[PDB]
């Protein structure tokens, strides 16, 4: 309940934010649409621009967002724009910015596992300067992927199966239901991003204060997900792509205690999946072992493919 | 003018005895992994 | 025009097999001889050093085309073959495996001979030999192509030869560099492009005619053209035949849209408003003129948007480099103009943009191009997106025409209301 109570705090806190700018969205005037238009535009383009080429230019995007969010004018498409246009706008850009970070993790990071690190650092860095934005990220991240909390949605009475899948995070149109494979990746990329944000820090800025969402949240995530019965394909998948991304940073921090966790899932939690998963869905559970057999004997968990290196930061 | 400190680890104190005995064990016990991070004293156990 | 360059580029960028769900047809010399099928490399009982090299380069089990081709080629007595399967199915890896099985490195003279249409393609085929046969010490390779300087009275000691058609003939015929009567395996790789030169077809046969009868004859082609099939029969006597029909691609999973714009500056403004409206990772833009593409990419770069530009002047290797970066996520948008127009197997492509419509010569709709451009995005159930820029009534006329051929609706998208644009990519 400690987690579920905290889970609700962020969710209903976001719902408060949905309402604070209520009227900016719900407006049909030609100006009122244009203002909503230019803001949602000049607040999500830079996030989509995030690239792996070089941190040298990854600072432009970071500065362009800090300026936008801090109130400064930003060079948008054609005319420059700021938030001073509308007083209920600030609380709106913070909402659209937060979702886009998870959205970029939904689509890109799912497809491209390496783009997780150049996106996270910017997210982890903006989280520092403006904490209210981070709660909004944790809000969306949690809803779209409840497995990040982590908490598994239970099956309430009345078998509205279509209604249940929606809670599981499946995206279903009135007529259409999402495939598992198009869904699994959507959730991988969401927790590969989360696993990256908790270990990365914005190098620039001279901040003597610590990470807003620290690597402690990675330990609890592994602890709290391994103390409950695993789902068939979801767990054995998400457990893997979380360790590949953050397993290196956890091994350095909790040197022995972490290893204890790993020697458990390998001999104690692996049997917990062999029975649950059917023979037609063992794909994930197999990667999960191929991941440990190396790491367990090698005494080392490889650096996540795509980690930002010293060269990237100069260029 | 103050800077807060880190919560990366959990103090040895302010930790229940269950969690303390778990971190100290050579092996963890299934379904009873402590939610709080480990302490700095029992890192190299 | 120039199918060798298309093939060369496809080789440099291909990272793994192309999935194919179709079943393989087999047409054996003896119709009633049982069908040869295998599902693992253990079954073939390869030499240890060979199986070692197979597992070494990342292969787990035989590919779909290989499940039938390998046992047929390793069967005793040596049985010839004509295999037809699209580029990327494992044709090259198949005959390379067959070659290395018949060679016995103790004998220092050519025992296997491959014909590749060009020097560059020969090199790529050569690289596969060197990888799979890295555990064959003393096993070397000789390149019998134009440019290779050799003097008389010298004798090739290599157990494998690969070369262009015109020069391999000289090796054996006049210059006496190879004794054809010791050749145990013969390959003609990529016949679909080999025929593009009339000179090659005749030179290849003459070579085939100097070989013994017990020499294993193999031919491979990406296309099922008749000119190919007529050419293959002359080269391979008493041939088995293996076919795998090309993987078809559909729009079952893609949503088609179009946007009306008064001019080009509007097509650019229309393109900007789309960004931020939806979760777009990476995207491809296809243009009509190189003058416009360089302008768009420049205009797009001006906005601070990072872009990759593919133009015709660029060398082949240069094209590959930009494409590689694009895949690696260095670039988020690839603007191109008839350079690799069919569509690249990038995985992170959220949307395909047709700033100008896929137009065939004579001014007709290029439906194959339209299909291949978008078919890649949503194959095997993935989700894709498509947006077509219409700048005139003639362009609009073409649009409905495409809509006819596929009979799938390309609805209109209005770029003023962001609320509407969010709905489509959800
Ligand atoms: N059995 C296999 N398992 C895994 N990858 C393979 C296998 N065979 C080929 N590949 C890879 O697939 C790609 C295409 O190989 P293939 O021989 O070369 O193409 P083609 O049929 O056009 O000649 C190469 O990168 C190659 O390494």
């Amino acid at each position: 309940d400690i987690t579920m109570q905290w889970y609700q705090q962020l969710q209903d806190a976001s719902m408060q934010c949905v309402l604070t700018f209520e009227g900016l969205t719900n407006s049909k005037d030609s100006q009122a649409k244009k203002i909503k238009m230019d803001l949602q535009k000049a607040a999500t383009i830079p996030v989509s621009q995030i690239s792996t080429i070089a941190g040298s230019k990854l600072k432009e995007i970071f500065d362009k967002i800090h300026s936008l969010l801090s109130g400064k004018p930003v060079q948008s498409g054609g005319r420059s724009v700021s938030v001073t246009l509308n007083p209920q706008g600030l609380d709106f850009v913070q909402y659209k910015l937060a979702e886009k970070f998870v959205k970029q993790g939904e689509e890109e990071v799912a497809s491209h596992h390496e783009a997780a690190f150049p996106i996270a650092v910017v997210a982890s860095g903006i989280w520092e300067l403006h904490p209210r934005v981070g709660d909004l990220i944790l809000a969306h991240l949690h809803k779209k992927c409840p497995y990040s909390v982590p908490f598994y949605p239970t099956f309430k009475e009345g078998m509205a199966l279509e209604d249940y899948q929606r809670m599981l995070g499946y995206q279903v149109k009135d007529s259409k239901v999402e495939q598992q494979d198009n869904f699994l990746k959507r959730m991988s990329g969401m927790i590969r991003l989360y696993a990256a944000i908790i270990q990365l820090r914005w190098p620039y800025g001279n901040r003597q204060e610590i990470h807003p969402h620290g690597l402690n949240h990675g330990w609890r995530w592994l602890a709290q997900i391994l103390n409950m019965e695993p789902l068939s394909d979801v767990t054995a998948t998400l457990l893997f792509d979380f360790l590949e991304v953050c397993g290196n940073a956890l091994m350095k921090q909790y040197q022995v205690q972490f290893w204890k966790m790993l020697i458990l899932i390998k001999e104690d939690y692996f049997p917990r999946i062999e029975a649950i998963t059917s023979s037609g869905q063992m794909g994930s559970f197999i990667r999960l072992k191929q991941f440990l057999e190396k790491c367990l004997q090698h005494k080392d968990i490889p650096v996540p493919k795509g980690f930002l290196t010293s060269s990237f930061w100069r260029s | 003018i103050i800077a807060t400190d880190n919560v990366l680890f959990t103090p040895r104190d302010k930790l229940t005895v269950e969690e303390l005995e778990q971190f100290q064990s050579k092996k963890f016990t299934l379904g009873k992994i402590p939610l709080k991070p480990p302490p700095l004293e029992l890192l190299n156990v | 025009e120039d199918r060798a360059a298309q093939s060369l580029l496809n080789k440099l960028i291909r990272s793994n097999l192309v999935d194919n769900t179709n079943q393989v047809e087999v047409l054996q010399r003896d119709p009633n001889s049982p069908l040869y099928s295998v599902k693992s490399f253990e079954e073939l009982r390869l030499k240890p050093q060979l199986l070692q090299g197979v597992y070494a380069m990342g292969f787990n089990r035989p590919s779909k085309i290989q499940e039938n081709a390998l046992p047929l080629m390793l069967a005793e007595p040596p049985q010839n073959l004509i295999a037809q399967s699209q580029s990327g199915t494992g044709k090259t890896a198949a005959f390379v495996l067959a070659m290395l099985s018949q060679v016995e490195p103790a004998n220092k003279y050519p025992q296997c001979l491959c014909l590749s249409p060009t020097y560059e393609l020969a090199l790529q085929t050569g690289k596969v030999i060197e990888q799979m046969g890295k555990f064959y010490p003393e096993l070397k390779l000789a390149y019998a192509v134009r440019g290779n300087k050799l003097e008389r009275g010298q004798k090739i000691s290599e157990q494998i030869v690969i070369g262009t058609p015109g020069t391999v003939l000289d090796w054996c015929s006049k210059l006496k560099f190879i004794d054809p009567k010791k050749i145990k395996v013969f390959v003609l790789d990529e016949a679909d492009v080999m025929i593009a030169t009339q000179g090659h077809q005749d030179q290849s046969i003459r070579i085939q005619r100097m070989l013994p009868r017990n020499c294993q004859m193999l031919l491979f082609s990406a296309t099922f053209e008749d000119s190919v099939w007529k050419f293959a029969q002359k080269v391979v006597p008493d041939p088995n035949v293996i076919k795998l029909k090309r993987e078809e691609e559909t729009l079952d999973t893609i949503k088609q849209y179009y946007v009306l714009c008064s001019s080009r500056d509007e097509k650019f403004q229309a393109l900007c408003n789309l960004y931020g409206a939806i979760t777009i990772a990476q995207a491809m833009i296809f243009c009509h003129t190189r003058k416009t593409a360089s302008w768009l990419a420049a205009e797009l770069s001006k906005e601070g948007h990072q872009v990759a530009l593919l133009s015709g002047e660029m060398m082949v290797e240069q094209r590959a480099a930009v494409i590689e970066r694009f895949r690696e996520g260095k670039e988020k948008v690839l603007v191109t103009t008839n350079v690799c127009a069919r569509g690249i197997d990038v995985e992170q492509v959220s949307v395909v943009i047709n700033f100008d419509l896929p137009v065939d010569k004579d001014g007709n709709p290029d439906n194959e191009t339209y299909l291949h451009r978008i078919g890649r995005t949503g194959r095997f159930g993935k989700r894709g997106l498509a947006v077509n820029m219409v700048d005139s009534k003639h362009s609009m006329n073409i649009l409905n025409r495409i809509q006819e051929h596929f009979n799938k609706k390309i609805e209109r998208l209005d770029t003023d209301d962001l609320d509407e644009i969010e709905k489509i990519a959800n």
